[PDB]
RNA sequence: AGCCAGGAUGUUGGCUUAGAAGCAGCCAUCAUUUAAAGAAAGCGUAAUAGCUCACUGGUCGAGUCGGCCUGCGCGGAAGAU
């Protein structure tokens, strides 16, 4: 799964996930996925969604993952009362916010890609839409 | 060789503009020469059925406004996050 | 002359008369005494030599009286040979394999005219030359 | 008869209809495709 | 016919070609030995107890690399 | 969309020909008219035949097919005096 190496500190402040995003054009392929929703994702959902549609294809064209995972989200303990220091790091997650660009990819016919990112979306935990890199 | 319907808006803002594209009309803004720009209104609908088209990039856009018909170019397009509406479209007057 | 109950449209060899593997099926399946059969198969089988392919159309009639229209080399069997080579394909476009010309397909025609009847001289030969195209050959003139 | 809270037509003629206000899909060809409640 | 040919194939038989007596219908095949075991209580499992069968040995011909790989103990 | 005529198939086309006969799937994707016909999806099947499907030849005679953006509803929805 995806992980940022070597980042700067251990854990990170929780944070409100407000606003829109800025990822809104399908700028590198021409079929790319955008998402409707507000949530978050993490690592292992971002894993399973590139699997499901590589296999849908199965080799065929180029594929880009647009969102890396960024926020360490720590867990505490089970049987563990409060307090008692911040707990350990246990997955990394991207705060998604309604109009980015996720998932893209090129090389594929219209048809396939739109059934391909079908295939994906069902894995993912926030409500997308399948765009289509317009002129400019 | 696309036409476009438009007017003269007045009493703009933020809350002003939040107005407008919850009534199926969007703003924008005419410049580029020795002259004012001019903030014009333009219905949503129309213009959002003929930007499919590449000739609505690389064309002198024909918009009416009060009688007087004005030959202009597509600058920047900024549409809405994700729905698939449109925000605000840029003309230079070419 | 009756519908497609028991018309059967497939032979193979003319010199071998007797039930080859394909002609098995098709014989076992209307119950043919090929025995007889090859004496009326022999008839019209002598004309023709051995080493070109031959069909046959099956007709019995309602009172266990069976029949046939045999053939002479058709369609497919008779440009294999033109090529000089009965087969190499599985590979249509990326095989180039020979180079054939139609004017002598054209005498060709007339011999597949009196066996398989197929519409419109060059035409036919266009469907054939496809055959060709489907076997891996290239036709031009 | 599959109690499945999503319905996909499986086949060409699986026809999908509303019988009891209950959304049903049922077929003519394979009697393994009956379905309902989505 | 066909469906003592389609077992024939699927016991790898070569099917090969289908003759006709009067009352019957014949096809000679070639089958392998270790799927012979228990074929005649399989034979009239599907055809009523009508049919019959004779084996006879041919050759020693190819074991493929499924059935190669199988009997190495 | 139906109803009758049908399916306008050269080509049993290679192949692997044991058959893969559009109907195993890789492929050429040729061509016949250029009024109804892709060298082909699908169960069915050993393989043809097959009924169909794509397309309606003509019968009747009017509106129609599927997505898009959304308003309000259904199902999804099972707990203990």
């Amino acid at each position: 799964m995806l992980q940022p190496k070597r980042t700067k500190f251990r854990k990170m402040h929780k944070g409100r996930n407000r606003g829109l995003a800025q990822g809104t054009d399908v700028s590198f392929g021409s079929f790319g996925l955008k998402a409707v929703g507000r949530g978050r994702l993490t690592a292992r959902q971002i894993e399973a969604a590139r699997r499901a549609m590589t296999r849908a294809v199965k080799r065929q064209g180029k594929i880009w993952i647009r969102v890396f995972p960024d926020k360490p989200i720590t867990e505490k303990p089970l049987a563990v009362r409060m307090g008692k220091g911040k707990g350990n790091v246990e997955y990394w997650v991207a705060l998604i916010q309604p109009g980015k660009v996720l998932y893209e990819m090129d090389g594929v016919p219209e048809e396939l890609a739109r059934e391909a990112f079908k295939l994906a979306a069902a894995k993912l935990p926030i409500k997308t839409t399948f765009v289509t890199k317009t002129v400019m | 060789m696309f036409t476009i319907n438009a007017e003269v808006r007045k009493e703009q803002g933020k809350g002003a503009s939040r107005r407008l594209r919850a009534a199926n009309k969007f703003p924008a803004i005419i410049y580029g020469g020795k002259e004012a720009p001019l903030a014009i209104e333009l219905d949503h609908d129309k213009v959002m059925n003929m930007q499919a088209k590449a000739e609505f990039y690389s064309e002198v856009l024909t918009i009416v406004v009060d009688g007087k018909e004005i030959k202009v170019k597509a600058q920047d397009v900024q549409r809405h996050p994700y729905k698939p509406k449109l925000q605000h479209i840029d003309f230079v007057r070419a | 002359a009756k519908k497609v109950q028991a018309y059967v449209k497939l032979q193979v060899a003319a010199g071998m008369a007797n039930p080859s593997p394909p002609v098995g099926p098709a014989l076992g399946q209307q119950g043919v005494n090929i025995m007889e059969f090859c004496k009326a198969f022999n008839a019209k089988t002598d004309s023709i030599e051995k080493g070109l392919p031959i069909p046959v159309v099956i007709t019995v009639y309602a009172d266990r009286s069976f029949t046939f229209v045999t053939k002479t080399p058709p369609a497919a069997v008779l440009l294999k040979k033109a090529a000089g080579i009965k087969s190499g394909s599985g590979k249509p476009n990326k095989d180039k394999v020979g180079k054939i010309s139609r004017a002598q397909l054209q005498e060709i025609a007339q011999t597949k005219a009196a066996d398989m009847t197929g519409a419109d001289i060059e035409a036919m030969t266009r469907s054939i030359e496809g055959t060709a195209r489907s076997m891996g050959l290239v036709v031009e003139d | 008869m599959k109690v499945r809270a999503s319905v996909k037509k499986l086949c060409r003629n699986c026809k999908i209809v509303k019988r009891d206000g209950v959304i049903r899909v049922i077929c003519s060809a394979e009697p393994k495709h009956k379905q309902r409640q989505g | 016919t066909g469906d003592v040919i389609g077992d024939l194939s699927r016991r790898r038989g070569m099917l090969k070609g289908q003759e006709s007596e009067v009352t019957g219908v014949k096809i000679h095949a070639e089958v392998p030995l270790s799927e012979m075991f228990g074929y005649a209580t399989q034979l009239r499992s599907l055809t009523k107890g009508r049919a019959s069968y004779t084996m006879e040995f041919l050759k020693y011909d190819e074991a493929p690399s499924n059935v190669a790989q199988a009997v190495i103990e």
